[PDB]
């Protein structure tokens, strides 16, 4: 089963990045009000 | 960073 398969796993680490990018959006109207 |  030589396929590691460690690019993907790094796809979904974008769209975590990306969440967090959103999270950080939320807390800042949150912080501000 | 959202609690503080």
């Amino acid at each position: 089963t030589s396929a590691l398969s460690l690019s993907n796993v790094a796809g979904v680490f974008y769209i975590l990045v990306g969440g967090l990018g959103l999270a950080m959006l939320v807390a800042l109207i949150e912080f501000a009000y | 960073l959202v609690s503080r």
